[PDB]
């Protein structure tokens, strides 16, 4: 079934992790982050 | 049909005055019931439908007529039998249906109500199934049901200041009268029709 | 009353006022009321002529008593005049006076009344509302009317006016 | 004798489901038993379903969030699936390039003689 | 019609590393992070957390005291998108793309020997939804069956195709020509003439794309 | 041994916290139930309680009065909530509360209604049925006989 | 009388007003309404008058 | 026979408000009831 | 030439999604407007998206007595809202566009041949 993993429907399954890499975000975006990096920088 | 399906007979257990006509067909969804529901139990009914516990949960689908006076078995006349449905259009002069749909029993529901006065007098439902409302404007404009007890009886999907029920079967597809604009009145007047036929 | 022809939907007189600082009062019956008409329940079921007869003389009452707001805002007041207009319809609602089913009448009242409110809030076009203003046999009063007919068959038999008139086309 | 059926018994006709038990207003047995049934088929019809109802969902939902630019990475069902179209481009086109041409339809107007 | 099942439940796929069909970069953890979020009242209804953090008011003082739309949407709408080549057809000196069954306006063909593929068998009058086709047929001095009046009124007829696809021995045909805008009534009402013309005029494209439909089949 | 639906309400038994609970019903302002069994309790007891102005013998007492003792009997013996959910289809508890918080209006509309009497339409529902399921023939497929020659009178003297 | 029949008395209860005044739908009439021998509108009896 | 329970309006009514709340959960906290909720 | 359609259609997506889905304008129009409940849903005769924006999970697609093509036997998802506003509703939209292409590509995969003859001797396709 497609809509679980490791299906057998799926066929782009073998050495995807360059192209997965590449398509996809590589990062995690921290909550208060960008609030206290601008706020901060506001005020000084 | 390899489905578990039951019959909606809690209505006539409850209505215990009334006759059960009951039909299920592979023409309709394995889970689709029709039944004939008199019109002076009609609104009583619908009460009971729209509060009883398992026929809570029960939406009013569709609601439409048929003109069942000018039906005839235009083919496989001798096949008809005595427990079809058709047997009840000849004669009647009209036939009001409504359709429901019940996620409790994941059921269909029609109900067919057989109009023989020639007013077409029939209670209403738009106060206890609000959609019913525009449905039932609709049914009465096109077929010309009087209905009774109605929230809003004004027409809906008619022209204005016209009088007329197109969907008789008496009723021709020209229509009656067309509108043209008029230079002497300098507006748009409505006249008698005349029409191209292939 | 929650009602499109309730007391209490009049136009108020004044921004901060109706029509007087003593009383509260406003007109609803002659003109269109102050709020839309959101539900027109159902005339309520008539089991007799009586009642039926009742709600044709109500009904004409009403439109009566409208008509000549009507004429003044589609601005018809030339084709005919007031009592014309109310003689025009009493000549329409006389052409249904065979009527003797109770439900055929009150389904009746109720489409008059739908039409009626459409005069009133200029849902319908004056050219296409006049059709039952309209005299029945009398000229319109704003147009010159031709009377060659009537000379040219002057005391001659209906079908007779009629066969020399014709009722098809002759080219074809 | 004449009418094939009890006079107790209220079934005209069952071809619907052939039901031999009657629900009459004498018998007060027959109202407990019809509704077992009703609470039976209730609960069945439910249970059969596949999709519409499951007290698993209900007590394990499943949501989607949307937390980043590209909806499609928030789902790893639709990651799979870009992965698999761009999949099948390339296998189209290495197929396409190993045979080195394509045959085509060419009008011919001696087709019209 | 129906089918009888046993097992309602689709199981998963199997989940073992050494099991073909294994896709070891289906998940990733950087991505796949719904777990943190995934317990969060506000997100199943109206009501809000036990315990509110101040990760709710730093990001709250971001959204109100600095709008990020002004920036986050104007970047990248405006200066990125801006980037992409137009879309736009040059309609006067480019068309767009279409197929040979396109229907655009009708037209009457004929044989390669010249005559008439049309026989009066009214079967397209019959077909036409909108009755928009009038014929009218006479037997031809060399006793042809041959129309006499084949009249298509372009105003009522729905482009659907149901007249080529009835026609029995292709005569009506709806070409691929759609520039036919009229500034006259009258000049839409086709007739036998104006469809002949336009049989003979368009012939050469549409035995073109007949060529295709026909060898389709085959 | 007293018959649940004749004993009296239990408040201890029933209104009791309930952990286990779903952490959302899964519909839009339709908020969870921390006491499932004390509200059908409840519903049911005040649905007896009202059907008492229906005539005994009226079929929708019965039935009415059945179902509640069937719900009453399942909710008794199914402590766990899951349970109870399973058995009534498999939907939010909450759901089935609020279909079934409708008995107790629809009781009097039942009692207006007075289903258990006939009225004056009933007979000509009856003809319309019964004309409804009369044998019909064509005049197409009738057999006509060939007229004998009509004797031709003449008056006397 | 508000909190009887259950409006909003809060705030952040203020924006589901419409859920607890115009939403909920209006019991419909009893069938015994439709009955009625009489339907026009009262009027004081002027007996004695 | 045994008088029911009281049942008012507010308790049929599909969502609560906080003083519909309070009157069921009264003898109660709403993370004894409902448990507790996180974000 | 569809396949190549559903793989640039994210793009088209994302660009929507990226303006119109965080935007604190939209969300502002779009959350707690036309807010309903199941009973309206069921009162009314809403269905599909107004009536998903409410939770009622009613699809006729993935629905066993009422499944009219392929598909009761794909295996995709659709999507319910626990707020019934016009957000919730703008969000089921694009989710189901997006689903879409999931369903496109399985009923397109339903008509490929995949596997190839494979070679004894090089192991590789002929
Ligand atoms: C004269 C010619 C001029 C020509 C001009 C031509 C046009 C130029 C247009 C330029 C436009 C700006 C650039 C846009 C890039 C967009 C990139 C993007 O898509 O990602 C967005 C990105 C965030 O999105 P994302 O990363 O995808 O989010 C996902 C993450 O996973 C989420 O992770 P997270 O949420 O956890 O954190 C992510 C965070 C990263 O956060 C962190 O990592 C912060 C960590 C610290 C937290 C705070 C703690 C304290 C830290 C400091 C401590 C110091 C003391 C330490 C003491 C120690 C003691 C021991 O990302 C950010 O940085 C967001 C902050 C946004 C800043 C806004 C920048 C506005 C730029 C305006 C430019 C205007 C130019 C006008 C024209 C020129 C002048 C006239 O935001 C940016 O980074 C914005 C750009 C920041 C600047 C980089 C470029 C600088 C150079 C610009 C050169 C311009 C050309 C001309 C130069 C002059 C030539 C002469
Ligand atoms: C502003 C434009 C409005 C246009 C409205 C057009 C739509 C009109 C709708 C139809 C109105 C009718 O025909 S309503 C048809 C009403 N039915 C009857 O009148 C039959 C019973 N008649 C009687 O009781 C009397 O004859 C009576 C003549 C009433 C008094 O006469 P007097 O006691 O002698
Ligand atoms: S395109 Fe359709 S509607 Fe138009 S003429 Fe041909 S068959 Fe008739
Ligand atoms: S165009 Fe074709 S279908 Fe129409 S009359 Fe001629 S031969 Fe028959």
């Amino acid at each position: 079934r497609a809509d679980m993993a490791h299906s057998p429907f799926h066929k782009a399954i073998h050495d995807l992790e360059d192209k997965r890499s590449k398509l996809f975000p590589d990062r995690r975006r921290i909550p208060g982050r960008k609030a206290k990096l601008l706020l901060a920088a506001s005020l000084l | 049909m390899q489905n578990k399906y039951m019959q909606p007979i809690q209505l006539f257990i409850v209505f215990e005055k009334l006759n059960s006509k009951m039909w299920i067909s592979k023409k309709l969804n394995s889970n689709h019931s029709i039944a004939l529901i008199p019109s002076n139990w009609f609104y009583s009914i619908n009460l009971f439908l729209k509060r009883e516990l398992l026929f809570s949960n029960i939406t009013l689908i569709e609601n439409s007529a048929i003109d069942t006076i000018s039906y005839n078995l235009e083919t496989n006349q001798n096949d008809l039998d005595k427990t079809n449905i058709e047997n009840y259009f000849f004669k009647n002069k009209m036939l009001v249906f409504y359709n429901y749909y019940n996620y409790f029993l994941k059921s269909k529901l029609t109900l067919f109500i057989i109009l023989n006065n020639l007013n077409k007098n029939i209670d209403s439902i738009d106060r206890i199934f609000a959609n019913a409302n525009w449905l039932e404007r609709e049914t009465s404009e096109m077929y010309g049901i009087n209905y009774k007890w109605k929230i809003d009886t004004r027409k809906l999907l008619l022209d204005y200041s016209k009088i007329e029920n197109p969907m008789l079967k008496e009723f021709q597809s020209e229509g009656t009268q067309d509108a043209f604009y008029n230079i002497f009145e300098n507006q748009v007047v409505v006249l008698k029709n005349e029409t191209v036929e292939l | 009353m929650n009602h499109y022809w309730g007391s209490s939907n009049t136009i108020p007189a004044s921004s901060t006022q109706n029509n007087n600082y003593f009383s509260g009062g406003g007109n609803n019956v002659t003109i269109r009321g102050n709020e839309i008409m959101e539900r027109l329940p159902s005339q309520t079921p008539s089991q007799n002529m009586v009642q039926a007869s009742m709600k044709t003389l109500r009904f004409y009452r009403k439109f009566c008593r409208l008509i000549p707001f009507i004429l003044r805002i589609h601005n018809i007041g030339t084709k005919f005049t007031a009592q014309q207009a109310m003689i025009n319809f009493g000549n329409y609602i006389r052409e249904r006076n065979h009527y003797r089913d109770p439900g055929l009448i009150d389904h009746r009242i109720q489409l008059g009344y739908e039409l009626l409110y459409e005069a009133e809030m200029h849902f319908s076009q004056h050219t296409i509302l006049m059709q039952y203003l309209s005299p029945y046999n009398t000229p319109l009063s704003d147009r010159g009317y031709s009377y060659l007919e009537k000379v040219k068959y002057g005391n001659k038999s209906k079908f007779l006016q009629g066969f020399y008139k014709g009722n098809k086309p002759t080219e074809f | 004798e004449k009418e094939k059926r009890s006079p107790s018994n209220n079934i005209i006709i069952d071809e619907i489901s052939n039901s031999d038990k009657p629900i009459t207003k004498e018998n007060r047995e027959s109202v407990a038993h019809h509704v077992r049934q009703q609470f039976e088929f209730f609960r069945e019809v439910n249970a059969e379903e596949v999709w519409s109802v499951s007290i698993e969902e209900k007590y394990n939902p499943e949501l989607y969030i949307y937390k980043t630019y590209d909806m499609a990475a928030d789902d790893p069902v639709w990651r799979q699936v870009k992965l698999d179209l761009e999949w099948t481009f390339e296998n189209i086109a290495e197929r396409r390039e190993s045979l080195g041409y394509m045959p085509t339809f060419k009008g011919d107007p001696n087709f019209w003689q | 019609g129906y089918i009888q099942r046993s097992n309602i439940h689709e199981e998963a796929p199997n989940t073992s590393v050494e099991a073909k069909h294994h896709n070891k970069t289906f998940y990733d953890p950087i991505l796949d992070i719904d777990e943190d979020l995934k317990d969060d009242i506000r997100l199943y209804g109206r009501d809000k957390p036990d315990e509110l953090d101040f990760t709710d008011v730093w990001e709250s003082s971001y959204q109100n005291i600095i709008c990020p739309e002004y920036f986050y949407h104007f970047w990248f709408c405006g200066i990125v998108y801006s980037f992409e080549p137009e879309w736009t057809i040059n309609y006067p000196f480019e068309k767009g793309p279409l197929s040979p069954l396109f229907r655009g306006e009708h037209a009457l063909r004929r044989y390669p020997t010249g005559e008439e593929r049309c026989i009066a068998c009214k079967l397209c009058q019959s077909a036409c939804p909108a009755r928009a086709i009038t014929i009218e047929t006479e037997p031809r001095p060399d006793g042809s069956r041959r129309t006499v009046r084949y009249d298509i009124d372009m105003t009522k007829c729905i482009y659907c195709g149901f007249c080529q696809e009835a026609c029995p021995v292709d005569a009506i045909v709806e070409g691929p020509n759609y520039e036919q805008t009229a500034y006259l009534h009258e000049d839409l009402f086709y007739d036998k003439y104006k469809l002949l013309e336009n049989g003979d005029k368009w012939e050469p494209q549409i035995a073109r794309n007949i060529e295709y439909l026909i060898n389709q089949p085959l | 041994e007293v018959p649940i639906h004749l004993r009296p309400y239990n408040k201890e038994k029933y209104e009791v916290p309930s952990t286990k609970l779903k952490y959302s019903t899964g519909y839009a302002l339709l908020d969870v139930e921390p006491m499932p069994r004390a509200k059908i309790m409840k519903i049911s007891y005040n649905i007896l309680h009202k059907l008492k102005e229906i005539p005994e013998t009226a079929m929708y007492r019965i039935y009415t009065e059945e179902k509640v003792k069937y719900i009453m009997k399942l909710t008794d013996e199914i402590e766990d909530v899951r349970q109870l959910e399973e058995e009534f289809g498999q939907d939010s508890i909450e759901l089935f509360i609020y279909s079934y918080g409708k008995e107790l209006e629809l009781v009097e509309y039942m009692k207006h209604s007075k289903p258990w009497e006939s009225r004056p339409g009933d007979e000509e529902q009856n003809e319309m049925i019964r004309i409804a399921s009369q044998k019909r023939v064509y005049l197409k497929h009738q057999r006509v006989d060939r007229p004998a020659r009509q004797e031709a009178a003449f008056i006397s003297s | 009388k508000m909190r009887d029949l259950g409006f909003p008395m809060e705030g952040e209860e203020e924006e589901y007003i419409e859920q607890r005044v115009f939403m909920r739908e209006q019991l419909p009439p009893l069938e015994s309404e439709f009955w009625k021998k009489n339907y026009d509108p009262y009027e004081q009896d002027l007996f004695h008058f | 026979s045994p008088a029911p329970p009281t049942i008012g309006q507010v308790e049929l009514e599909p969502f609560k408000f906080n003083h519909e709340r309070d009157q069921l959960i009264y003898g109660y906290t709403m993370e004894e009831l409902y448990g507790k909720k996180f974000g | 030439d569809i396949l190549e359609f559903s793989r640039n259609f994210f793009t088209t997506l994302n660009e929507m999604h990226n303006v119109l889905t965080y935007n604190k304008i939209w969300k502002q129009r779009l959350i707690n407007i036309g807010t309903y409940s199941f009973q309206t849903c069921l009162d009314y005769g809403l269905t599909g998206v107004m009536a998903r924006s409410c939770g009622l999970k009613r699809d006729l697609r993935l629905s066993k007595t009422e499944t009219y093509a392929n598909y009761y036997y794909l295996n995709f998802r659709s999507y319910t809202g626990q707020h019934g506003d016009c957000y919730d509703r703008f969000l089921i939209r694009m989710n189901e566009m997006c689903e879409s292409l999931n369903i496109v590509n399985q009923s397109i995969n339903k008509i490929s041949k995949f596997n190839n003859i494979v070679s004894i001797n090089t192991k590789k396709n002929i």
